[PDB]
RNA sequence: GCCCUGAAAAUGGAUGGCGCUCAAGCGUGUUACCUAUACUCUACCGUCAGGGUUGGAUGCCCUGACGAGUAGGCAGG
RNA sequence: AAGCUCGUAUCAGUUUUAUGAGGUAAAGCGAAAACUUUAAAUAUGUAAAAUGAAGAGCUUUUAGUGGGCCAUUUUUGGUAAGCAGAACUGGCGAUGCGGGAUGAACCGAACGUAGAGUUAAGGUGCCGGAAUACACGCUCAUCAGACACCACAAAAGGUGUUAG
RNA sequence: GGAAUACUGCCAGCUGGGACUGAGGACUGCGACGUAAGUCAAGGAUGCUGGCAUAAUGGUUAUAUGCCGCCCGUCUUGAAA
């Protein structure tokens, strides 16, 4: 869907003589609170033998892009799982937010491997400082200076069924 | 009624039962319970030595 | 939709006796009224009496009526027979008692005349005890009919 | 509620909320290839069509019945507005045996006088607070009968979770937004 | 007969509860909140702003 | 991942057909829209049920819910 | 179906609580995996809180019936491969309606006569009601593909293309 | 440092257009507005107006058009043929 991104913070589930439970922490894309619930769920059983019932989220919260109108070029490292074995994956998404570039990552996933949202797993997001520091081309290609291109064969949009004149794909 | 087990669980390789130990003793201590009053009738987490950990595969 | 029971289930209780006898039915629509606008037990057992088929009816010994009267605290109640009241030549003594029911024949008739009593019909007995006051509604063996 | 969790947040705390009473479920499937046990408590929940709505106070018992009739149901935790409009627009009370529309505060008053319910604002708080007659209320009233969703059911196939994109399942406060919808 | 909604028939409405005159006249439903000036923990915004 | 090869005969034929190629194909996301004897509301018919009826009672009034069907059963015509 | 009894009855193809079960090896922590104490419940019993229920128990009676096919699940034994023997639970039989172009076992949904609204499954170029919608990618087949697929040809071959 | 806006939710906030329905038949009820008189959208449609008064509406029938609809009964087996 549209993604948001949340914190979302869980521990064990408080018993007596057992305190100060290991508060874990996940960073969760999803579309509502109850998928990133459902989501932190099963990362933390896949991480570590701790059920639902064995579990309590102490925390969730929303957290919104700092600087959501600066573009910035952001390294994504995942992994996903296949009928092959589970595979890691770099990739560098131009985009003016993390969850913006979650998507693209996403489609990206479905479009490429054939995967799925079930199947992906986040495993970092972090933007690239510095511009020597990209690695793939087609993100290193719109970085040059005076960048410049044109959009040839211009395709309109007709309203109606017919049209009085040949068209033309100028622009 | 009895247990059965080899040593798959039948009620009704074998030990005494003990089905009902429970409900006599809640009849007895329901009694009592009667007896004594006819005599006389979100948590929070904070956050000081642990905080939240990132902790991701 | 799903339904947890049986759809259009009747509920079993009586309303019309089989019987074409019209002073039957009129002592029926009698106690249907006094069933309904009295809340006295006794009405709705006797009206309940009156659907009975004439095998789930037998007959009352006059004996049977002297012995129930032989009860302490029970000489002089009105003795009630949804039923016909049958003569009996094994009692040589009967009380002086007030007995109604459906049917009385000849011979338990003039024993209870005898006697020194009266027999009434149920609508006699609807007008003296309208809540059935002062009554012993009595039944016949049963198991007889076999 | 508003106040305490801005306290958590000043201090360093992490308010944790307290957990959910009162759920109201919705029969999302019809009554053709349903397995035995789903469909007796179904039954058992008063879901005997399809859109039919009741509220369930949430124990460990009333927990793992919902886990069972998971498939075949929508839930999640109604609010005030929601409880308030149901109630208003199609609720009715079991009266003799008959389903008998809340017209009057006299219908509430003459069947639920014995438990201190006077109106039907009195019912809802009743039901929205899971009190000590919550039982007694809570039967009283005729099981829901919702109409299909104004706008759809948002998917385009019900019958997956609502974490996989479907319809069946806790939707927790989205239920609200379905069953008004529905109403 | 007829069974009138009481959140479309103000009649119904009133007739069902002597409250909505009060809530409708002071305006309930938009009850203007009093402010508080209350500020997230640091160690909150770090935890919030950090991976 | 998609694409080609990865064998298949024999009347003329089939993603249902036409046709489709930045698709009208494949993966995925978001909306809108279409329509079942299903769901909601109403009217009407019948069945059943629950209340009332001393002033066609095999009736009359009020209310609620229901309505698939072979053998077979019961009832009214 | 008829009688008798009672209806704060009597229960339930459901959950929970206490008492059992393959202890199969992930408990953790022990005298040096060989110890022998524990734990969320897949999966059945007994007995007592949740939810629901206006009919229940007993005694006499009357009709029709007396095959199976398909699938899921577990289990034991097998083949080149199919599979066979059990037990459970569904579907069909007696069953119309929407959809899958079409149809015994596929997806929806069970049916009084009508009106209005909304939907399911499935779809929205045209046939044909409904976006030649919006968006990001991939593919060019000298008989593509539009599916039964977590199936058979399937082990691979390619100086096709994309992303790792 | 100060705002605004988005998003999600709530209103017993206001207001416009469209469609289907009008069951019931003296009164009785619960309410609303009023110092009262009384009035009201409050236990189900009334008011005003026009044309026609007959094949005009409608029925019946023959056809046409759109979509749908396989020929009945028996008998077998799950079932079909």
């Amino acid at each position: 869907a549209h993604f948001k991104e949340y914190q979302v913070i869980g521990r064990r589930l408080p018993t007596e003589s057992v305190p100060e439970p290991k508060l874990f922490r996940m960073r969760i894309f999803a579309s509502n609170e109850v998928i990133a619930k459902s989501r932190y769920w099963y990362f933390l059983q896949k991480l570590h033998k701790v059920k639902k019932a064995s579990g309590e989220i102490v925390s969730i919260n929303q957290i919104n892009e700092a600087h959501p109108t600066k573009v910035k070029n952001f390294g994504v490292w995942v992994r996903y799982d296949s009928r092959s074995g589970t595979h890691n994956m770099y990739k560098e998404i131009r985009d003016v937010s993390r969850v913006a570039a979650v998507e693209t990552l996403y489609q990206d996933m479905a479009a490429r491997h054939r995967a799925r949202f079930r199947s992906i797993h986040i495993l970092k997001v972090a933007e690239i400082e510095k511009t020597a520091d990209v690695k793939r081309q087609y993100v290193k290609q719109f970085l040059t200076k005076d960048l410049k291109f044109p959009l040839p064969h211009r395709v309109q949009k007709s309203t109606k069924t017919f049209s009085y004149k040949r068209p033309s794909t100028f622009y | 009624i009895v247990d059965i087990k080899a040593n798959q669980g039948k009620t009704g390789h074998i030990k005494h039962s003990k089905c009902r130990q429970e409900f006599l003793e809640r009849v007895k201590a329901n009694a009592a319970k009667r007896a004594e009053a006819k005599a006389q009738g979100s948590r929070i987490v904070s956050t000081e030595g642990n905080v939240p950990q990132t902790l991701a595969p | 939709i799903d339904h947890t029971s049986k759809q259009h289930k009747r509920s079993g209780h009586r309303t019309a006796p089989k019987s074409d006898n019209v002073y039957l039915k009129l002592l029926v629509k009698l106690y249907t009224f006094l069933a309904r606008r009295t809340d006295a037990p006794f009405n709705k057992v006797v009206l309940k009496a009156l659907f009975l088929s004439k095998i789930n009816r037998p007959p009352v010994s006059v004996s049977r009526i002297a012995r129930a009267l032989k009860q302490e605290g029970a000489a002089n109640k009105t003795v009630v027979v949804v039923g016909t009241v049958t003569d009996d030549a094994r009692i040589f003594e009967f009380p002086k008692t007030t007995v109604a029911a459906l049917r009385f024949t000849a011979g338990a008739r003039a024993k209870i005349v005898k006697a020194g009593g009266e027999c009434i019909t149920l609508d006699q007995l609807a007008v003296r005890a309208p809540k059935g006051q002062n009554t012993l509604i009595l039944r016949g063996p049963r198991n007889s009919r076999e | 509620i508003i106040q305490a969790k801005r306290d958590a947040k000043a201090a360093g705390s992490y308010y944790v909320e307290a957990q959910h009473k009162l759920v109201f479920v919705v029969r999302i499937k019809g009554i053709n290839k349903i397995p035995p046990k789903p469909r007796k408590v179904l039954q058992l929940l008063r879901l005997t069509r399809i859109n039919s709505g009741t509220f369930v106070k949430v124990t460990k018992a009333t927990l793992e019945l919902l886990k069972l009739i998971e498939p075949y149901v929508a839930y999640g935790y109604p609010s005030y507005s929601t409880i308030r409009q149901l109630v208003y627009k199609r609720g009715f009370g079991k009266i003799n045996k008959q389903r008998v529309p809340l017209s009057d505060n006299a219908i509430i008053e003459a069947n639920l006088g014995k438990y201190g319910i006077l109106s039907i604002d009195d019912l809802i708080h009743e039901i929205i607070t899971v009190g000590p007659h919550f039982k007694q209320a809570n039967n009283f009233l005729w099981p829901f009968k919702l109409s299909n969703p104004s706008g759809g059911w948002g998917v385009p196939r019900k019958f997956k979770h609502f974490i996989q994109g479907g319809s069946f399942g806790n939707r927790e406060e989205f239920i609200n937004k379905l069953v008004k919808s529905m109403n | 007969v007829l069974k009138k909604n009481p959140l479309k028939n103000k009649q119904v409405l009133l007739r069902l509860n002597p409250y909505a005159k009060v809530f409708a006249a002071e305006k309930l439903g938009s009850k203007k909140a009093e402010k508080t000036g209350t500020k997230p923990a640091a160690v909150f915004t770090e935890t919030l702003k950090h991976d």
